[PDB]
RNA sequence: GUAAAGCGCACGCAGGCGGUUUGUUAAGUCAGAUGUGAAAUCCCCGGGCUCAACCUGGGAACUGCAUCUGAUACUGGCAAGCUUGAGUCUCGUAGAGGGGGGUAGAAUUCCAGGAAUACCGGUGGCGAAGGCGGCCCCCUGGACGAAGACUGACGCUCAGGUGCGAAAGCGUGGGGAGCAUAGUCCACGCCGUAAACGAUGUCGACUUGGAGGUUGUGCCCUUGAGGCGUGGCUUCCGGAGCUAACGCGUUAAGUCGACCGCCUGGGGAGUAC
């Protein structure tokens, strides 16, 4: 969730070390960390309260690769090929 | 010497356990024709014991004033917790172009030359205020080049 | 500043002429050199010093007479997404021309007297009375 | 100067109006400093004579306690004035129609610098006594005066800021000691010395008045 | 904020709006002319009816649009950067944030069990609001602090839009004590309603303050219950300033900036179609 297998991913992604809240970086830990999420509301189905905050981050999934698409259209697609997005 | 000018007078009651007890009002001003001047309230029983009061009210507190050309020069803005007053310069030979209550307080100072208009409320108490606050707010050629240099 | 660095600089100054404080400061980009290399120079406030490197900051001097403040009524005007964008000859002389009016010109911001001798207006930058 | 003596009073609650005069604080309250006030303790003395050469007229508004004796020290015998004791609304703005109380008090002074005060037999006379008890009280420094205060002189800007606030109100000059938590605008040639420790309040009212018998010139 | 007026609340799409440095282009805008804006009215000096209306010579003005030349300070598209806006990691801290699962008495009617806290319980405390209180574990939600680290404007806002939506009502499937004869209670579907009233959109930066709340944690004989700081939110009275007052008052309504909702006399009326 957040410590452990966090840090098995985090310098799969790395242009060195500890270069963390780079847009790469960040989205592959973060998409990474919607669908174990979803796990969570494969069932449950009542959580209301919480599903906002699922909801919050998917959006801002999608807020960071518009960084990647205005700046670098390279970038973009390495890491959505990596993830198989969209 | 001075000049005097009434402005209005109400008919402001009471009430105690008996009846209606009334009263009477008296808004003057008070400028002599250079720069100066003063305004002051006062009340009574009857009328003309109310003006006599008030008179004197304005014949101290009179507050310092300059002027240009029998006119204002620069265009202030005044307002004073009624009303807003908007008090443009203007050209000579041009009257006082004015409402109530203001037309009291410049025909005292000297000014002779100032279009203007109150905006809000026309409430000839708070009216009277306000123009005297516009004139306080302003500033002389010599208060501009003395005060920045 | 969040969304205009330069109305919410004049903020910053004329409270200071409201409790009557000796020096006021804020991080100063380098339009901000450019704004107070002008009252200064007119006459308004005194003595400037930016100092800072990754911060580059200011140290503006106020400028209180009496109790009365010297700087009486400044205000901006062109705030963003209200440009206003004045031809020359419609200029905004500041209290009867009184006072001065800050006008962004191509050769600098320093401008009473674009009225007849630089010759060009542009956009209002604040007035100043 | 003489303020290795008297330098604080008047514990932490304040005002921070009184933000420069104020040196810095000291374990829980402040220290009056010397280097703003040494001038103004002779800046005063600039401007104690030239007004006493007017003939002047100087109320010492007094109306703390410890201030009882310690303001009458030097004060009429150096030919000045003085009120030690409770104050009437308007000594300044309002004394004209204090003039009108001493009308009905010196034509009643007949009564004791002749001895005609016999008369109204002594049931009467038990009650009269009681004016002579307290008319004499507060018209202290004002029945030898003729005219308007030339000067005015607050000693103290927390017990009678009262009479400051009508002090103001008419535009006359005021030599006031004004405290660490006071709302000090008002007197415009201002003193932030010790207004406390009666040991003090006599190292000001007798270092001014050594002088101004020579303040009339 | 109470005078008609802040959607009950949240992320957000198209829209509007830019930290910070250099380069550069010249669309925004400024400047210069050259075109052109029909004449007549309006306007200023001048003529003619015995004056005036009226007729009239020339000017100025017609605030306009399109083109060449110029200008680089602001702004704007392209290029390149830097750390404070924002954001991820580490690391701890406090907690009625929820969802499920069973549990189970300080208590309580019938012949079994329906309910849900006595205490802590409060000016506490959580959360975007309606809200949510037994106890333990399970999957999850947000905030906070102490440092480092790197990303280099990546953000703030919102019409429609889509969710979460106090009671009841209703639907279908049961129950029946505390006690309103279904319904209240769980549950799957409708229903979106209200004092869903901080009768106070949101974020940002600035300005006299004073006393209490609570969560931390640096320094300091920590020599301690404790001081100076120093974070965060929430109280209570009050300066200047402001407000029609009443009042607000570093958690604003005060000085501002960007953006959204809404009002324009009462009744008929939240009604007719």
């Amino acid at each position: 969730l957040s410590t452990e297998a966090t840090a098995k991913i985090v310098s799969e992604f790395g242009r060195d070390a500890n270069d963390t809240g780079s847009t790469e970086v960040q989205v592959a830990l973060l998409t990474a960390q919607i669908n174990h999420l979803q796990g969570h509301f494969a069932e449950h189905k009542k959580d209301h309260h919480s599903r906002r905050g699922l909801l919050r981050m998917v959006s801002q999934r999608r807020k960071l690769l518009d960084y990647l698409k205005r700046k670098d259209v390279a970038r973009y697609t390495r890491l959505i090929e990596r993830l198989g997005l969209r | 010497e001075l000049q005097e000018k009434l402005i209005a007078v109400n008919r402001v009651s009471k009430t105690v356990k008996g009846g209606r007890i009334f009263s009477f009002t008296a808004l003057t001003v008070v400028g002599d024709g250079n720069g100066r001047v003063g305004f002051g309230y006062g009340k009574a029983r009857e009328v003309p014991a109310a003006i006599q009061k008030a008179m004197e009210k304005a014949r101290r507190n009179m507050i310092n004033v300059a002027l240009n050309n029998g006119t204002l020069q620069h265009p202030v803005k005044g307002v004073h917790t009624g009303s807003r007053v908007f008090m443009q310069p203007a050209s000579e030979g041009t009257g006082i172009i004015a409402g109530g209550a203001m037309r009291a307080v410049l025909e005292v100072a000297g000014v002779h030359n100032v279009l203007a208009k109150a905006y809000g409320s026309t409430n000839p108490i708070n009216v009277v205020r306000a123009t005297i606050d516009g004139l306080e707010n302003m500033n002389s050629p010599e208060m501009v080049a003395a005060k920045r240099g | 500043s969040m969304q205009d660095p330069i109305a919410d600089m004049l903020t910053r100054i004329r409270n200071g002429q409201a409790a009557n404080k000796a020096a006021v400061t804020m991080p100063s980009s380098k339009l901000k050199v450019a704004i107070a290399n002008v009252l200064k120079e007119e006459g308004f406030i005194e003595d400037f010093k930016v100092e800072g490197d990754t911060k580059p900051e200011l140290e503006l001097t106020l400028k209180y007479f009496q109790g009365k403040a010297v700087v009486e009524s400044i205000q901006r005007v062109s705030r963003p997404g209200l440009r206003i964008y004045k031809r020359k000859d419609e200029l905004p002389k500041v209290m009867a021309g009184l006072g001065i009016a800050v006008v962004s010109t191509s050769k600098g911001v320093m401008t009473d007297r674009a009225a007849r001798q630089a010759g060009l207006g542009g956009e209002i930058i604040c007035y100043v009375a | 100067l003489k303020a290795g003596v008297h330098f604080g009073h008047q514990t932490r609650y304040w005002n921070p109006k009184m933000k420069p005069f104020i040196f810095g604080a000291r374990n829980k309250v402040h220290i009056i400093n010397l280097e703003k006030t040494v001038p103004m303790f002779n800046e005063a003395l600039a401007e104690l004579n030239k007004i006493a050469s007017r003939k002047g007229k100087i109320l010492f508004v007094g109306t703390k306690r410890a201030a009882s004796e310690a303001v009458k020290d030097a004060a009429l015998s150096c030919d000045q004035f003085f009120v030690n004791h409770r104050w009437l609304g308007g000594m300044l703005t309002n004394w004209k129609t204090v003039r009108q109380s001493i009308k009905r008090l010196k034509d009643l002074e007949t009564q004791s610098q002749d001895g005609t005060f016999d008369k109204l037999t002594k049931k009467e006379a038990l009650m009269r006594t009681r004016e002579l008890e307290k008319l004499e009280n507060s018209l202290g420094g004002i029945k030898d005066m003729g005219g308007l205060p030339d000067a005015l002189f607050v000693i103290d800007a927390d017990h009678e800021h009262i009479a400051i606030k009508e002090a103001n109100n008419l535009g006359i000059p005021v030599f006031a000691i004004v405290d660490t938590n006071s709302d000090p605008d008002g007197v415009d040639f201002v003193i932030p010395g010790n207004d406390d420790a009666i040991r003090a309040v006599t190292l000001y009212l007798g270092a001014v008045a050594a002088t101004v018998r020579e303040g009339r010139s």
